[PDB]
């Protein structure tokens, strides 16, 4: 169905920022599907990041990160990426690209509000060190 | 500057020639504070168009401007006495207001613009 | 909008008789309710109006009452020159328009 | 031989419709909108100046009307809104002495108020008039509610804002001009030989009235009769007297005033109880100058219906209180008189009087939809001295005429007062013959 | 007290206009009264047609009927009409002319939506064939 | 669905019914107690258009 | 997606684009010819109105008359087909002359 | 435009006489969005009476306009050295503030007016 | 006053100094209420900017106007023909965009306030 690969830096230094970029194989990238980050510190649970909606380019940034995090679309390439500025300690983690999909059937004011991370990539473990 | 303004009104034309100041000087100055500016701005441009024409004849800076354009019979055949000694400017404006179109256009498109021309060929010799 | 009242009601004379009238909260439940007496064949005759308030001319036989969305036309002591198509009618708040009822034929 | 020459500052000017501005010398109407008038207004005479005047075609009555309903909406949005009192009412009979003449015409209602805190209600009563108050069915459970409450949003006027009339001058833009009428004949139509400018219009008073003419201007010598069609039934009437009739009106009632909380800082003005016993309402006028008035308006009609013809003064046919009585605010109080005992004459060719008088708490002017003002109780005992200027009559339609009051509409309060006004534009590019030629 | 009399024709052709004129003897029409128009179809039970006030010229009408119907008002014959354009099969009824009336006791507020038609004419009868 | 609607007495209430579209209508659990809220209940004030 | 009640070209079908080669912005594709398309809610609805405050009515469809039927709007296979046709021509002049347009 | 604008303003009258180009250009040009909009109408209302004067005396379209007033003594008795090199144009103001309503008359109620008569009559010539 | 206007835009400068007064005459004349205005109140600004600089150049009243600035070859060193017959006021525009505070400098700074002061000179003689 729709295939996601993660891609970039596997080792990121304090200070700098972290571009991870998510191929997406049998689905646009203008689609209006959220696309999203979601990440897990090593013996942690799932923490989401932030998502970007395809068909507008809006986005949403989970309240403690959004002032670091930047997410963005590409429809020439049909990628998508994460842009996590001022790494530190703390920001070691398993990162997941996803698809948040949603239901064509109902109204974008109930599927906003959708977790139904349907795909999901393999994910690329970031060592900030 | 409400003084004497319109005095005339009932006057002849030559008498209320004499006058023209009086009513030059009386036409120039929340949806409350909205609608009687929009009144402000209307009489501005009101009175910016009288002196764009008044520009465009070169009448400009003027009260009382002559030019060369001859006076046509067809629009009044009153004589001067019958005009500015037994007539109001009301009842002339009357008689005249379907003539105002034509004469504007001889003021515009006939002399001034002929006169502007001859100007700046006079000046080049 | 219509109102509803009984297709027709059979009383015995110088017995009582209640027409009803069953109407919405947009009619008989915000506004009053008037009755009138139609005679086959002539127009119809204004019997009460403002629930209880009866019109000059109409005798105390005919007397009527409202609560919530129903009313009611009570006519005592019925005489056999009552016969006659009973109608009610009250202003409708949400057409903005009076609505009669479907009418109620009274024989004795 | 002539030359067109041009002369700009010509005293010419064409009919025109235009925005005048206000200016004037805790009221309804913003008289601090207003801009300050001028110590010594200027009026110049248009001496040999015939113009033609139409006060039934005049755009100073739209626009006076216009803004007098914008004004008095500007003074009640900042004001309380008594949605919490569309609730049920208990309203039982009122316990003092009451006169015959108002035995029903006030009910003390109890109701479940709201408060300071959403969590907390609170037991209250008011006295309110019968005509506030529409039972909710017909079994007299003491159930009621407030008139307004299935149709229209009620909001209390401000206690502090007065609605008393104050003199509205209206002045013109640059570049026009108000032309006034001084012909002491001239009946609101067609040329006045006696024209002069001005500055402004004399103060107006937005004076709203229906069926009588209150606080107006006089006319110079006769009784003024004036119709936009004398012979066309659906006009009304315009009647100004040249004499005033004094009305002195009063709320004999010395009614308290009750407040209730009803939100933070939201309160709600009842009328509470009132002190002493219960009065009706009532309006004088004196019986002898009222029928030498009358006589001088039926002698002015039959000017227009003839020398013989039996002149009938009747009284308003009927359907509503609004429509059949002379309705006013009195010291912040809506009166709304019964005039049939002025209009009840037969003029044939060849002591005081009472007039009862309504109070209404929640009114609605203009007949608008979806709004109604509560007027709060004014406390003490009501009086006015006022002066009748003038009539609004119409036909009977359909040897005799019937005249009966009329409500009109309110542009013909103002229309009364406007009549002598008109608006032009000035025309100051003039062209015309001379023989002097351009260089 | 009050006499109402309609006149008009009889017979109406589908697709034309009918109109219908109430005398009033007895009382002006400019009263403020609802001078209103009621129908009744044969066999049937009446159906309030519209209304105009007489002292201002305002209007209600029936919703199913408002878009063809006009009333008006003449207070120099003392007349109100009633103007039903084009007339179908269903508009075949008894057409009568009533005063609304009101009580002068109580505010316009309440005597609007009374329906206390205290008088009444006595009908004419309109076939449209 | 069914409703406590509000009056033009504010002591009083109404019970009201209406169709409704299943977009414009949301679970408020899983139970299918037939308790459901209008889609915009939870973000944003909803406001009728003018007839 | 569907453009409704604009202007038509007046020559051939026009492909607009900020810049046709970037997959992030839109085509504009205007036709020239109209495709007509017949809408229709073959619900037989009620209005039933009810008062919620002072001289506030809200409107709720209350029933339906009649059985309930789905929502639909009809276009003509071959004009619409034809106009598909004429699309792809112009995209081709674009995108090549030989790509097969999905 | 912003530059040099009064920078005369302390400079003797002869002086500051010849940056008046620097002045004049400085003349012309939701509650906020009303207000301020007053203030642009008003700007342009004084720009235009300034303009209406000027017009009225023949000084339309200059900034240096020469009359055949007459200066009276009673107005002010200073030199031309007094004035126009030992004062400045702020002084100057205070000095004749008393007299500029009847100067302007002079200006606009007795010439101009006989001027534009005279010329009219020339011109029939 | 829409007629006409800018049909001479593509011809050449000579043909369009001829229609002068046709565009002269199309550059004069709640939230909706306000912005229109402000509209209406710049578009007057605009016109008296213009007018305001035409008069600081002795060219009030004037469309066509001459002066005694040199025309300097740094500008540009076209002829009379490839100027006035062979380019449009727009191309011309183009070229002469780099050079318009410089010339109405001259304009303004240099004549004109050069010839009042000797106009003002003679006039004492
Ligand atoms: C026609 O004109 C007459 C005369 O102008 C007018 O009668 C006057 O009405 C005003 C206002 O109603 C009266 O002024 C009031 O008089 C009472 C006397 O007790 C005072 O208490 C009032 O003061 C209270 O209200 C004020 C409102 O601003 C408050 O500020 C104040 O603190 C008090 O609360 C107020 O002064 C005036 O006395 C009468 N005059 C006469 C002779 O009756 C009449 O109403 C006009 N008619 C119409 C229809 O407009
Ligand atoms: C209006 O009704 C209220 C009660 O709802 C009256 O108030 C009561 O008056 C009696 C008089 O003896 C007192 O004993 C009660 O304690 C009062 N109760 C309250 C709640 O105030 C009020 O007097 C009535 N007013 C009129 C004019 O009849
Ligand atoms: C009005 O006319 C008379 C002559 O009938 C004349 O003497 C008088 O000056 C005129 N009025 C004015 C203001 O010119
Ligand atoms: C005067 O007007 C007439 C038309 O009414 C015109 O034919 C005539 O040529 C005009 N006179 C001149 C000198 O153009
Ligand atoms: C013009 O002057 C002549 C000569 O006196 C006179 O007869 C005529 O009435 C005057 N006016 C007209 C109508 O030309
Ligand atoms: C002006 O023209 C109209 C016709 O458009 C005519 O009726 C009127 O009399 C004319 N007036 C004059 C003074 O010629
Ligand atoms: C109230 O007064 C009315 C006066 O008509 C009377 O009919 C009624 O019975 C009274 N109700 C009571 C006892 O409160
Ligand atoms: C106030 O509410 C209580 C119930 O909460 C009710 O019993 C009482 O009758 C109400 N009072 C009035 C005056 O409506
Ligand atoms: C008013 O006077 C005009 C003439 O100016 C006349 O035609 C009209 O009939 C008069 N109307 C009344 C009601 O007096
Ligand atoms: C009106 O006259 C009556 C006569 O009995 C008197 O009792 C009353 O006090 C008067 N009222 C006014 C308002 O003067
Ligand atoms: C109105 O009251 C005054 C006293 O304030 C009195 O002199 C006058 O006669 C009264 N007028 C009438 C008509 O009662
Ligand atoms: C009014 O005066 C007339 C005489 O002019 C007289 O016949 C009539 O009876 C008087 N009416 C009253 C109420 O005084
Ligand atoms: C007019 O007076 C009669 C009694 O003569 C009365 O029945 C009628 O109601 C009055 N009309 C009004 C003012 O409603
Ligand atoms: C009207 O006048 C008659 C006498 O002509 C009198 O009996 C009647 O009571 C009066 N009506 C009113 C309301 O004053
Ligand atoms: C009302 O009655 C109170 C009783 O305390 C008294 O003090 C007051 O003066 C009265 N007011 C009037 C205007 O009668
Ligand atoms: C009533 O008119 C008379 C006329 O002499 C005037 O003196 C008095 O002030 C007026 N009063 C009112 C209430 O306007
Ligand atoms: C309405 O409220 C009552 C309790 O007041 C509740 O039992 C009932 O289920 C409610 N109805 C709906 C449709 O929510
Ligand atoms: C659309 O076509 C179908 C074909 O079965 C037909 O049943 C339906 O009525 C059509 N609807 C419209 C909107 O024309
Ligand atoms: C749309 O309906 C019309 C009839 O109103 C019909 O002629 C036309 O062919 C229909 N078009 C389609 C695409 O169904
Ligand atoms: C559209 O037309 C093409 C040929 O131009 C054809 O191959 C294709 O099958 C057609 N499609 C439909 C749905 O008619
Ligand atoms: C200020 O005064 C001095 C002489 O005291 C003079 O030299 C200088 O130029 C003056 N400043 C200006 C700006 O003229
Ligand atoms: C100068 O002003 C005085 C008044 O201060 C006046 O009397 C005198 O005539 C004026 N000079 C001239 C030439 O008018
Ligand atoms: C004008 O010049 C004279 C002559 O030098 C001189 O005395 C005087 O002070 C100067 N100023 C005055 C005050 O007139
Ligand atoms: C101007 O006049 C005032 C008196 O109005 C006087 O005090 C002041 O000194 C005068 N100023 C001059 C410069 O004459
Ligand atoms: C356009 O250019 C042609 C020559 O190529 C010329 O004849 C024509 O007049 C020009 N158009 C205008 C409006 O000058
Ligand atoms: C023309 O411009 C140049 C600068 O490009 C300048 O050096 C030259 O002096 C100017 N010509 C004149 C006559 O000033
Ligand atoms: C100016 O005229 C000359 C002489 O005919 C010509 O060679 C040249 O091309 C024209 N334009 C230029 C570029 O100066
Ligand atoms: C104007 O100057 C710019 C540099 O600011 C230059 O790129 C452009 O070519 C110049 N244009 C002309 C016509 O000289």
């Amino acid at each position: 169905q729709v295939q996601l690969q993660e891609s970039g830096p596997g080792l990121v230094k304090p200070s700098e920022t972290l571009s991870l970029t998510c191929a997406v194989s049998g689905n646009p990238v203008t689609a209006g599907f959220d696309w999203t980050w979601i990440r897990q510190s090593p013996g942690k649970g799932l923490e989401w990041i932030g998502h970007i909606y395809g068909a507008s380019g809006s986005t949403n940034y989970n309240p403690s990160l959004e002032s670091r995090v930047t997410i963005s679309r590409d429809a020439s390439r049909n990628q998508f990426s994460l842009k996590l500025t001022t790494v530190t300690a703390a920001d070691t983690a398993v990162y997941y690209c996803a698809r948040r999909g949603g239901d064509h059937r109902y109204s974008r004011m109930l599927t906003f509000t959708f977790t139904n991370f349907d795909f999901w990539g393999q994910g690329v473990l970031v060592t900030v060190s | 500057v409400f003084l004497g303004f319109l005095g005339a009104a009932g006057s002849t034309m030559g008498a209320a020639s004499m006058t023209l100041t009086v009513q030059a000087r009386n036409l120039l100055s929340t949806v409350w504070g909205i609608k009687q500016l929009q009144a402000r701005v209307l009489a501005v441009e009101r009175y910016l168009r009288d002196q764009q024409l008044l520009g465009i004849w070169g009448c400009s800076g003027k009260l009382i401007c002559c030019t060369n354009v001859p006076w046509n019979s067809s629009w009044s055949n009153r004589n001067l006495s019958e005009i500015w000694d037994n007539m109001t400017w009301l009842q002339w404006d009357k008689e005249i207001s379907n003539y105002t179109q034509i004469i504007y256009g001889l003021l515009e498109e006939s002399q001034n613009q002929q006169e502007k021309n001859e100007q700046d060929l006079l000046a080049l010799d | 909008s219509v109102l509803t009242q009984p297709p027709s009601v059979s009383e015995a004379a110088r017995k009582s008789v209640s027409i009803s009238c069953s109407g919405s909260d947009s009619n008989i439940g915000s506004n009053s309710v008037s009755w009138f007496q139609q005679f086959p064949g002539t127009a119809p005759k204004l019997l009460i109006h403002f629930n209880n308030q009866r019109a000059s001319g109409v005798s105390d036989r005919f007397s009527g009452s409202k609560s919530g969305t129903s009313a009611s036309l009570a006519i005592s002591g019925l005489q056999t020159d009552d016969e006659a198509d009973y109608y009610c009618a009250a202003w409708d708040d949400s057409l903005t328009a009076a609505v009669f009822g479907t009418g109620t034929r009274l024989t004795v | 031989n002539l030359w067109v020459t041009v002369y700009y500052g010509v005293p010419v000017w064409k009919d025109a419709e235009t925005t005048l501005f206000c200016a004037s010398d805790h009221n309804v109407w913003a008289t601090h909108a207003c801009v300050p008038t001028d110590p010594n207004p200027q009026e110049i005479h248009l001496e040999n100046v015939t113009e033609e005047f139409n006060m039934w075609k005049n755009n100073m009555v739209e626009q006076m009307h216009t803004d007098i309903i914008s004004l008095w909406d500007q003074s009640l949005k900042p004001c309380v809104k008594l949605t919490p009192l569309c609730v049920t009412l208990q309203c039982t009979n009122v316990t003092n002495n009451i006169t015959d003449d108002m035995r029903g015409e006030l009910k003390n209602c109890s109701f479940n108020m709201t408060t300071e805190l959403r969590d907390k209600r609170q037991k209250v009563h008011a006295l309110f008039y019968k005509l506030d108050i529409v039972p909710i069915n017909e079994n007299q459970n003491t159930s009621y509610r407030l008139i307004n409450c299935n149709t229209a949003a009620i909001t209390q006027a401000c206690p502090k804002v007065s609605f008393e009339p104050i003199p509205i001058h209206y002045c013109a833009p640059a570049g026009f001009a108000i032309l006034k009428c001084k012909d002491k004949k001239f009946n609101g139509t067609g040329p006045c030989p006696s024209v002069s400018t001005v500055q402004c219009t004399h103060g107006i008073k937005p004076v709203v009235s229906t069926q009588l003419l209150l606080n107006g201007s006089l006319a110079e010598e006769e009784v003024m009769i004036r119709s936009k069609d004398i012979r066309n039934n659906a006009k009304n009437i315009l009647v100004q007297f040249n004499t005033p009739v004094q009305i002195n009106c009063t709320r004999p009632n010395n009614n308290t005033r009750k407040s209730i909380r009803i939100g933070p800082g939201q309160w709600f003005y009842a009328t509470g109880d009132i002190i002493g016993d219960i009065r009706q309402a009532h309006c004088n006028v004196s019986k002898a100058t009222w029928n030498e008035t009358l006589g001088k308006v039926v002698k002015q009609l039959r000017k227009h219906f003839g020398n013989n013809t039996i002149i009938r003064f009747a009284n308003s046919s009927g359907g509503d209180l609004e429509v059949t009585t002379h309705s006013f605010n009195c010291g912040g109080e809506f009166f709304y008189c019964d005039t049939s005992g002025l209009f009840n004459s037969t003029w044939i060719s060849n002591d005081s009087i009472t007039l009862p008088c309504r109070i209404k708490q929640i009114i609605n002017m203009w007949q608008r939809i979806g709004q109604a003002m509560y007027a709060p109780p004014i406390q003490g005992v009501i009086r006015c001295v006022s002066n009748i200027t003038g009539l609004i009559l119409t036909r009977d339609g359909g040897t005799t005429e019937t005249f009966r009051p009329s409500g009109g509409d309110m542009r013909d309060n103002w229309r009364s007062e406007l009549y002598k006004y008109k608006v032009v534009k000035i025309e100051p590019l003039g062209v015309a013959p001379t023989r002097c030629k351009r260089r």
